[PDB]
């Protein structure tokens, strides 16, 4: 324990007379107040240290102040336990319960998987919702993303999403999930709360929740906890892991706010230039385990700013993450169910759970033909909001009354209403045979007779 | 491309086109008018 | 049939009545076995706690000379 | 230890021997004991930022250190007392100094230390265990609201021994002694808080407690709840200001606490002479408004640190007089104005930019400031109950929504209201759009309005689907024609302009339209609708649209006599004019 | 419709009410454990009291200790702080402190040990030793209580696993 | 400012400041904040320059108590004929009100060019009405700036289809808008017209308009005006 410290600048500490730190190592900062914050090593260079301060360094006395140093790197103490108990973004219990014994102190920054050990996404699972079937398809261990908007039902969209999974996936051992926020509000706190309180999740689930009015090291830090978390249940427990993180923008804008305070170079939009491997940390740390049973599946949520699609957030969100589900603010203007936009959402790998032997050969192609035909009727929207409505053809106005109808009944369910893969797959057959017969030209000759009633 | 004068001229651009909308549009309704009467003394 | 309709509502009503109070004597008696349960694996716990009391002992006579 | 300040560059000094203080600490600089903020330490050195002017500094002057951060007086003298971005009287240095100026290095206490009080133990006795937060007594100090609770200040827990209670004593007086694990402690009716720091609490909770507005238009569509969020354009000549008094004179909170960044002179002495003139109507007429309100007021010429920190210790007093539990708001006036004082004092503080000239803690502190807010319940052995309700209002250079003030208001307040000029225009009354307007707090305070069975939620929804097809119907008035539309169309129309007229418009000036009861609210919804169902009944009877226009003149005279009248004691007669209503339905069915 | 509606809500405060009192039962569970957890520890807490209490046996092991610490220290001038009870004691072993030191390290000889005029409580600590430098700048905490708290984060695991399998 | 503090606050008399080229003023304080060589901010300008100018503006008041009074009216150059310019947003949300200045007109060979489309004074309810300068004065600003703007419009509807489409209003905003620009508008550089002058000019120019042509104006003013 150190009891020397030379300077203080800003939201950070430097220290003296010490020496072997070791990166992120673990380290207890006693004040002269008799707080007590925890905090991790930034650099070393000779016999001086700089780390930061996760508390902050307003009102610290200099000489006053006492450290002691680990000396181990950032540990977590992870155990089988976390299930149906919730945890703060420091890692202290937020369920006002007693002490948590510890089954194991792990690191939580996590370990990638190694590409020969690293295994393709299989299987499938039911979502509940039909564009989370038929148009994307959503792989059991595979990772996808859901971009929404500022003021939009993206907590809803959420809550409905975590509700019906373990619900609909039964129709395919009941499914575990994690709940992780970072920075956000009390009110969607409280949203989320009643969210996994109405599911029963809670129970086989664990909570990582970090407040807004908390510090900003908490919330970065809480994501790593998070992860180490689903990584233990992936492999030492040998269960299925859902994973489900929320307010990735203020972790993100915190994120910058460090990289600014530290005066480091900023990358595009001022962000940082290693924010690509830092979210490509946790992005790449899903996926299957070859040997080992169960599997890490990612479905993470983030807002674009100013409902910007174009944001850099979304961009490098998109260049980390394989395939990501967009939520349009144009559609949810329309006091319609959840605006989920067909064409900007997409799936990394649509064709694993596609074909026989998984559910049906019916499937891909008529995702395709729904696509073209859903783009066409949009185009052909443009087009006769243009020109006219007596200035289009046929298939235009065909097309445009087809995804009409497609936004109406197949894109509008409910939130508490979960459709099962079956009732998806029947809609879509009803919802193509609005179109004409030589509309869709992306489908079979078989599977248009099949379909057809 | 991205250049402070091109954002001028795209500006100028865009204000001229709508006051050129503002015109085409009063335009399109003495016109919308005019072949009104026209219509009904077409029909008389 | 206004007497059939008042009838039928009476009857869903005694039915609903009759489902809250089935979940009240159901939520009484788990509350019941739930005791009990907390009590026989704070038993279990308590011999546990015997055995890893020899085992704190052990823990605590290898932890003395560890500062070496 | 004592500082001497080895180098000065601009407003920034840099003071040896400073290791003593700390960082972020305030600090009187140079002889004159000019107010500064400790920015930086390094060594024995620390760098200083000082908010006044550096003029008159020299070397070799001591520079004594606060030892702490800045912080705000919570207690008795604190109401009925008007004060600056540095919690500092104006009136009382006007009385003082006798000069219409304000001289640099001068310094006077937040609370009356010269003003004695008469206080007394409530519900506190010796030998009694009492933690912080927990009223050890009771003291008058405005003449509107009962005695404020002098309560156990914070971090402080222990068995009391000597009370000074009760007696007559100043704010600088200790009126208990507490015996504490650091055994002998002294505690006062006055108490000193933190301005970066909440108001610490028991536990905190969901607002489910409607805060009326005064307002129909506020109470009905974009309705805000107490300790509830919203915000609003800052755009001057817009008659925001009336709104604003009328939303803090009609509120059901007990006290105000309003908080200024920066403004025009003109505004701000206007803001100034009008606050005085109001006066209550609670119990008849106690004291004027500013008795049972705070005002902090900073102009333009002032600091930057007092313009960013000012919401801090708004809040902070706010959240003071909420840890009496006690319903309070906070009002914030052009905060772009403690925005852009936040850039500077990101420039001066060497921060690089994020987007726009926007610091980079800056979502951060907005987060912070919307957070503070809310119902909960204080700490101590009272348990008493409270809540704070955030208003504040946005006033961007250019206007653009894409601003980051803009987009941190809109993304922190759940509630926005924006003030249209050409609403204003249109020679109507208080300006909202209707369009623009949304709120994502109609669940819980329909759910929690259906406890009385007072629900405008679904008068709420149908008159909003009925202004969006009547937008529909405008759009269509204007691309084809008002004549060629149905029935349904014309009614829907004429409705519409009944509803922007006797129903969304309000007098302030009046007696009876100044404040609408929630009651009045849900009678004139019900009326209405009763009006517009009996419409679309006598639609589908085969009655004529000119003749039930003609015949239900009567009642459309009758129903725009509903927002007048004074006091809804007999909200019953309106009642009667809807079943003449229902009559008119009758009139409908016979010619 | 409206009484299906009521009876839902009513099946729903009910499930509610179920997963509360599960979440109870489970929040009485972890209590117990920890109550359990927290007893041994209080076991393992009486047992170094009373191991606290033999001055014969823990005189080699205070000098073994402060030979550990002063190797994790290896500082020209050492200053000690240790309880009042262990001053005679260590005042006596300051000889053999310095032999000890020497012969741990000879590239790195003890000049002077400076003896803390500041006592440890008695209440606070039943025994260890506070090992720091001339400076007082680093320290090094020979504590008992402390070692044992500190080494009870990387035991509790390793002694559940034992215990519980 | 502090010779106009002076005579204000000790002296007690009516001040008044005026000051040219605040951008040059602007180049000079972005001169003396490089001197301390600190890191410019957008455009190369000082991001303390609102403060700067928050500490200039604020000079200018009425104090409580004091008979004389001091105001302040400044002066700036918009660069490359720009709004867009820093300066002119920083003086456009502390200052109420700004005076601007139309190239076309001052193009055209006339007295000041002052837009009255872009002229605007949030104090301007202050300075007007009976016993400050006239009942008729608020009115017949209204209406002769949507004489101005409406004959602009009508200007810009007669260039597209000609002066034969011109309507009622529409060739009186006409008539009203050349007259407004060859009379009301052009002053002169000595020349210095009274605000009763002022508004009898306006009533004369509004002549020309029938007595239903304004509707900005209010019965009982025209009814006490007109004569």
């Amino acid at each position: 324990n150190y009891n020397t410290v030379s300077g203080v600048n800003g939201p950070l500490v430097i220290l003296e007379k010490v020496k072997f730190p070791r990166y992120n190592e673990i380290v207890n900062l006693t004040l002269p107040d008799g707080t007590v914050r925890q905090g991790q090593v930034l650099e070393i260079r000779g016999d001086r240290a700089i780390v930061q301060v996760f508390e902050g360094t307003s009102g610290i006395d200099v000489k006053k102040t006492t450290v002691e140093f680990t000396g181990e790197s950032l540990r977590i103490p992870v155990s089988e336990d976390m299930l149906g108990r919730i945890f703060d973004g420091s890692g202290r219990p937020i369920d006002n319960g007693p002490k948590v014994f510890a089954e194991d102190y792990l690191d939580i920054n996590g370990s990638p998987i190694n590409p020969y050990a690293r295994i393709y996404p299989e299987e499938m699972i039911s979502t509940g919702v039909s564009a989370i079937d038929t148009m994307n398809s959503i792989a059991r261990g595979q990772k996808i993303p859901i971009f929404s908007a500022s003021g939009l039902p993206h907590n809803e969209i959420a809550a409905q999403i975590c509700r019906q999974a373990g619900l609909v996936r039964p129709t395919k051992e009941n499914f575990s999930i994690v709940f992780a926020a970072m920075g956000v509000n009390l009110e969607t706190a409280r949203f989320f709360k009643q969210d996994f309180e109405e599911n029963g999740s809670l129970e086989r689930t664990s909570l990582f929740l970090n407040l807004a009015n908390d510090p900003t090291i908490e919330r970065i830090i809480t994501p790593r906890l998070a992860l180490t978390t689903a990584e233990y249940l992936a492999y030492q427990t040998e269960r299925h892991v859902l994973t489900i993180l929320t307010d990735m923008s203020s972790y993100a804008d915190a994120l910058r706010e460090v990289s600014a305070a530290r005066e480091e170079v900023p990358g595009r939009r001022g962000y940082p230039g290693y924010m690509y491997t830092d979210l490509s940390t946790i992005y790449e740390r899903a996926g299957r385990v070859e040997g080992r049973n169960g599997s890490i599946t990612q479905i993470p949520i983030l807002t674009m700013p100013n409902d910007d699609i174009t944001h850099p957030i979304p961009d490098l969100t998109g260049y980390i993450t394989e395939g990501q589900i967009f939520v349009d603010r144009q559609l949810h203007n329309k006091g319609i169910y959840p605006p989920i936009n067909v064409l900007p959402s997409l799936s990394r790998l649509m064709k694993s759970a596609i074909g026989e032997g998984m559910t049906r050969k019916d499937h891909g192609d008529v995702s395709n033909q729904l696509y073209a035909k859903y783009a066409i009727g949009k185009d052909a929207a443009a087009m006769k909001a243009v020109v006219g409505e007596e200035a289009l053809s046929i298939e235009d106005k065909l097309s445009l009354e087809f995804l009409e109808k497609f936004e109406k009944t197949f894109i509008t369910q409910g939130a508490y209403e979960d459709r099962t893969v079956f009732e998806s797959l029947d809609q879509a057959w009803s919802l193509l045979r609005i179109y004409p017969k030589e509309m869709l030209n992306r489908i079979s000759p078989k599977i248009l007779d099949e379909f057809y009633d | 491309f991205p250049t402070r004068m091109t954002l001028g001229l795209m500006k100028t651009k865009l204000k001229g086109a709508n006051q050129g909308y503002s015109l085409l549009k009063r335009k399109s309704e003495a016109l919308t008018k005019r072949f009104r009467d026209i219509t009904k003394r077409i029909d008389d | 049939a206004a007497k059939e309709i008042d009838s039928y509502k009476i009857q869903k009503d005694k039915e609903l009545k009759e489902f809250e109070q089935k979940n009240a004597g159901g939520v009484g008696e788990l509350e019941k076995k739930a005791e009990a349960g907390v009590q026989g694996e704070l038993a279990e716990i308590k011999k546990i706690a015997e055995k890893k009391k020899d085992d704190v002992v052990k823990i605590l006579i290898e932890t003395v000379i560890k500062p070496s | 230890e004592y500082g001497a300040i080895y180098s000065v560059s601009g407003p920034v000094v840099i003071a040896e021997n400073m290791i003593g203080c700390a960082m972020y600490e305030l600090v009187k600089v140079g002889h004159d004991n000019l107010v500064g903020e400790v920015i930086r330490i390094d060594g024995d050195k620390a760098t200083i930022q000082v908010y006044e002017e550096t003029a008159g500094l020299t070397v070799g002057d001591p520079v004594l250190r606060t030892g702490k951060p800045l912080s705000v007086e919570l207690g008795p003298g604190l109401m009925e007392t008007i004060y600056d971005g540095i919690q500092r009287p104006l009136k009382a240095i006007k009385e003082e100094s006798q000069s219409i100026y304000i001289p640099r290095g001068i310094d006077t206490p937040a609370l009356d230390r010269t003003i004695k009080w008469q206080f007394t133990p409530g519900k506190f006795q010796v030998g009694d265990h009492i933690s912080g937060g927990d009223i050890y007594g009771s003291v008058f100090e405005n003449s509107l609201i009962s005695s404020h609770k002098i309560l156990l200040p914070p971090r402080s827990r222990g068995t009391i021994t000597w009370i000074a209670p009760a007696g007559e004593y100043t704010l600088d007086e200790k009126i208990l002694e507490v015996e504490f694990d650091g055994k002998k402690s002294d505690f006062t009716l006055y108490h000193t808080w933190p301005v970066r720091v909440p108001r610490p609490v028991t536990e905190k909770l969901s607002a489910d407690y409607p805060l009326l507005t005064g307002q129909r238009v506020l109470d009905a569509l974009f309705p805000c709840v107490q300790g509830g969020t919203t915000c609003i354009p800052g755009a001057f000549g817009c008659g925001k200001t009336v709104i604003s008094q009328s939303l803090s004179k009609y509120s059901n909170s007990d006290a105000i606490i309003y908080v200024g960044c920066g403004e025009r002179g003109n505004e701000m002495a206007e803001v100034l002479m009008e606050f005085p003139e109001l006066y209550t109507e609670m119990s008849g007429t106690k004291e004027p408004i500013m008795k049972r309100t705070t005002l902090v007021a900073n102009t333009s010429n002032m600091p930057v640190a007092a313009r960013e920190a000012s919401i801090y210790t708004g809040i902070t007093l706010a959240e003071y007089f909420r840890d009496q539990g006690k319903n309070v708001s906070m009002i914030a006036d052009s905060s772009s104005r403690w925005a852009e004082a936040l850039r500077e004092i990101s420039g001066r503080l060497g921060e690089m930019p994020a987007d726009q000239g926007f610091p980079a803690y800056l979502g951060a502190k907005l987060a912070s400031f919307y957070e503070r807010a809310g119902k909960a319940v204080a700490l101590g052995s009272p348990d008493r109950t409270g809540s704070v309700s955030i208003v504040a209002a946005v006033s961007p250079a250019g206007g653009d929504f894409s601003d980051p003030v803009t987009t941190a208001t809109l993304g922190i307040t759940q509630v926005f209201w924006g003030l249209d000029k050409k609403l204003a225009q249109r020679k109507h009354f208080p300006s909202i759009n209707t369009s623009v307007s949304y709120s994502k707090y109609t669940n819980v305070l329909n759910k929690f309005y259906d406890s009385n069975y007072p629900e405008f939620p679904v008068l709420r929804d149908r008159m909003k689907e009925i202004l969006s097809n009547a937008e529909e119907l405008e759009q269509v008035v204007q691309l084809v024609g008002k004549s060629a539309l149905s029935d349904s169309d014309k009614i829907t129309l004429d409705v519409a302009t009944l509803i922007k007229e006797d129903f969304l418009q309000q007098n302030g000036y009046s007696t009876y339209d100044a404040f609408c009861p929630i009651w009045k609210t849900f009678d004139m919804m019900r009326a209405f609708i009763s009006y517009h169902d009996e419409a679309q009944k006598a639609v589908a009877n085969g009655a004529n649209w000119s003749k039930l226009a003609d015949s239900t003149g009567d009642v459309k005279h009758a129903v725009s006599s509903s927002k007048f009248f004074e006091p809804s004691r007999g909200e019953k007669e309106v009642h009667g004019e809807f079943e003449k209503l229902l009559s008119t339905m009758q009139e409908r069915f016979a010619e | 419709g409206n009484f299906k509606s009521k009876l839902k809500k009513a099946m729903l405060s009910q499930q509610i009410t179920k997963s509360t009192i599960a979440n109870k039962m489970r929040l009485k569970v972890l209590s117990a454990r920890e109550q359990s957890l927290d007893g041994i520890f209080e076991e393992t807490k009486e047992k170094l009291s009373g191991i606290a209490n033999n001055r014969d046996e823990y005189k080699p092991i205070l000098q073994s200790l402060i030979v550990e610490a002063l190797l994790k220290l290896l500082e020209p001038k050492a200053i000690v702080k240790a309880l009042e009870r262990d001053v005679d004691l260590i005042e006596s072993m300051k000889d053999d402190i310095m032999r000890e030191y020497g012969e741990k390290a000879q590239r790195a000889p003890l000049e002077e040990i400076v003896i803390s005029n500041d006592y440890l409580n008695k209440d606070l600590v039943s025994g260890g030793v506070v090992v720091s430098n001339a400076s007082d700048k680093i320290e090094i905490n020979n504590t008992l209580e402390e070692r044992l708290k500190l080494l009870s984060e990387e035991a509790l695991p390793a002694i559940r696993l034992e215990l519980y399998g």
